[PDB]
RNA sequence: UCCGGCUCUACCUGGCUGGAGGGCAGUGAGAAAAUGUUGUGGUUAGCGGAAAUGGCUUGGGAUGGCCUGCCGUAGACGGUGAGAGCCCGGUACGUGAAAACCCGACGUCUGUCUUGAUGGUGUUCCCGAGUAGCAGCGGGCCCGUGGAAUCUGCUGUGAAUCUGCCGGGACCACCCGGUAAGCCUGAAUACUUCCCAGUGACCGAUAGCGGAUUAGUACCGUGAGGGAAUGGUGAAAAGUACCCCGGGAGGGGAGUGAAAGAGUACCUGAAACCGUGCGCUUACAAUCCGUCAGAGCCCUCGACGUGUCGUGGGGUGAUGGCGUGCCU
RNA sequence: GGCGUCUGGGGGGAACGCGGGGAAGUGAAACAUCUCAGUACCCGUAGGAAGAGAAAACAAAAUGUGAUUCCGUGAGUAGUGG
């Protein structure tokens, strides 16, 4: 059970959000945290690396020059793999490198990654990025300051506001993710998490239901 | 370019820096300009002097009152024209 | 609905066929060919687009370092004389089509139902023929002939029309399901010669396409066919004016360049291989060519004198002992 | 059959579709049934997709589903096999 207080863009409190314990006071585990991350850049990661073997090699269809009688080392194509220009014995091929990490093990992982940030009281709740129907990185800009000021931070605002992400957008260390995109990844790169109302009402709603 | 042949532009950057000069050719291929007495050579031919071309980043178009500037473009809307201005003043440039 | 003309002929009756409303559909599988208006609907060219000539310092050059500001719906990516959001091309974000084509929409247009519709009663006809079925020889089904069902090719034989026929893994009876021997049908699915925009814990010139360079070229073969090698001066050519040796090539001065230990044989410039100079050693010597002792000579680091030792280090080594290359 | 007049066809294309014909090296530690494989290749044809498609269907007594196609299970199972 903590609590985190509002913050306004005028500089004012406006009211207080309820954490539940099972969502941000459980135990971080580390293994299972840095499972989860391998996972996550591993899905991340694509495979478009290819290479010829000794059979995709253009040409290499006949037995080059006699056997015997040559007094050299007997060759069966000029595409062998000891040949220069010839074909890779072992090299690189178009695969998929994603797994399949069990649903409790990813929800565990996030839980815990934001159990650690809402120790340290790394979490903060606001209204508004900033005064509405115009987007504004200085201003934004100045209330990121005026709320942490560490250098990444995470936002997390409702698909619907347009204006808090345009503005927040270029800011160089600000990183805005949605509410139901939340995961172990983004939320351990971010030293601060800046949680909207609506999102962090909408998360919990979601997650304790 | 948003400079032309005939302009008059203040030198940013290289060994010239700061000297004013104008554009007798400028080269829309190779973003290079020909300026008034910058960037001048020592050919030998005796040894002659004359300019080489310089590349358009390092030059500024100056103002009415002689001050460098980014060039804009504002829309004539009574003939459809299309003429440059500067954007520290607005003036016609 | 109304009107009209026909059901051999006219008169009273039931059915066919045209003309007007009224619908119903449409370029569709359900019929078809067209013709107009309109959609900031799309595609095929583009345009705009914020903020530093900032100070000190190194430097050939700042895009480096330190310190000041500014924009940001724009801190994506490249270029510019070295790591640039504020120099350029651009980016976020808005804008743009004379004409052609593609998507829609509303129309002319076309067909089409209206001479029609409903729920009832007991009987004759029809419901796809060389077809189904059967037999012989095969194919494919988990099924390789097996008790072998369903499907199918060739050759013979060859039925029924609904109490008819087919199937329910030999087959028979009962139940159950369906209605062959006629035809069309969009979506979900597969792919990329080609065009557009991007991406990469993919390669970076013996790699990656055979092909970054004359590349399916040179060359080889009569022919089908086989098929290479070759990237980097410099920021800019400013590519060495002029003098001297030389027939030239090449070079030495002189210059350009920040650098010519960047000279169009050009970034960096290893190894193999070939030289030049210096120090030691070698022409009485039987050497897997080294290793352990080791005199002498030369070099070097300290201390004390004038050369002599030292918790010294190096090079070469006369001489003695030992010693049968590596891999399979 | 000839004559005249109109409308069509002919060839090219990297992959994908459909309908036919259809190997062998290989594995079985030999080999012929079998596998390889209806693969390689060849033939005829399209389309932007093609083919199939509206029960003479499955099912098992459930007062059951209801054209075709494609994906995942069923399942390396029931079976089949010198």
């Amino acid at each position: 059970t903590l609590k985190v207080d509002v913050k306004t863009p005028a500089g004012k409190t406006d009211g207080s959000v309820e954490l539940p314990a099972e969502l941000f006071d459980v135990e971080p585990n580390i293994a299972l945290m840095h499972q989860v991350v391998t996972a996550q850049l591993a899905a991340k990661r694509q495979g478009t690396h290819s290479t010829k073997t000794r059979g995709e090699v253009s040409g290499g269809g006949k037995k080059p020059y006699r056997q015997k009688g040559t007094g050299r080392a007997r060759q069966g194509s000029t595409r062998a793999p000891q040949f220069t220009g010839g074909g890779t014995v072992h090299g690189p091929k178009p695969r998929d490198y994603s797994q399949r990490t069990p649903k409790k093990m990813i929800a565990a992982a996030l839980r815990g990654a934001l159990s650690d940030r809402a120790r340290n009281d790394r979490i903060h709740a606001v209204t508004e990025l900033v005064e509405g129907q115009t987007p504004s990185t200085k201003s934004a800009k100045t209330f990121l300051g005026t709320l942490t000021e560490n250098k990444k931070v995470l936002v997390v605002i409702g698909r619907t506001d347009e204006v808090g992400a345009k503005s927040v957008r270029n800011l160089p260390g600000v990183h805005v993710i949605s509410p139901d995109q939340l995961n172990t990844y983004d939320v351990l790169n971010a030293d601060d998490v800046v949680f909207s109302v609506e999102a962090l009402n909408a998360y919990i709603s979601a997650n304790s239901k | 370019m948003k400079v032309h042949k005939g302009d008059t532009v203040l030198v940013i950057s290289g060994k010239d820096k700061g000297a004013k000069g104008k554009v007798l050719v400028a080269y829309p291929d190779r973003n290079k300009v020909l300026v008034e007495g910058v960037n001048r050579i020592k050919k030998h031919t005796g040894i002659v002097t004359q300019e080489a071309p310089i590349h358009v980043s390092n030059v500024m178009v100056v103002d009415s009152d002689g001050k460098p500037t980014r060039v804009g473009y504002r829309i004539d809307d009574e003939t459809g024209k299309k003429v440059r201005i500067a954007k520290t003043n607005g003036k016609d440039i």
